[PDB]
């Protein structure tokens, strides 16, 4: 049992660090889209 | 020749006239344009 406990919180142990790199993968890609959004205004700059 | 200075006199400020009435006719224009700029400013915080 204690074995299997230690796999066990070994797994929790990773499941929180995947999930902290499954969020970066989300911010991740709110940010790509506020820069497209900075891109476009800075073409409308361009256009004036 | 007190014809000739009025007639020139006219000609001058007819086309300072015309000249302002361009000018902000072009200010509109570029008011519009800052217009869009703004909403892609407000688009880019909500990305945020």
């Amino acid at each position: 049992i204690s074995q299997s406990e230690t796999y066990r919180r070994r797994r929790q142990e990773w499941e929180i660090q995947r999930n902290n790199a499954e969020a970066e993968l989300k911010q991740i890609d709110a940010q790509l889209k506020s820069l497209a959004v900075r891109r476009e205004a800075a073409v409308l700059q361009k256009t004036s | 020749t007190q014809f000739g200075s009025t007639l020139q006199n006219i000609i001058e400020r007819q086309d300072a006239e015309a000249l302002n009435a361009l000018l902000q006719n072009q200010a509109a224009e570029l008011i519009l344009t800052n217009l869009s700029i703004q909403d892609k400013t407000i688009e880019e915080l909500d990305a945020e």
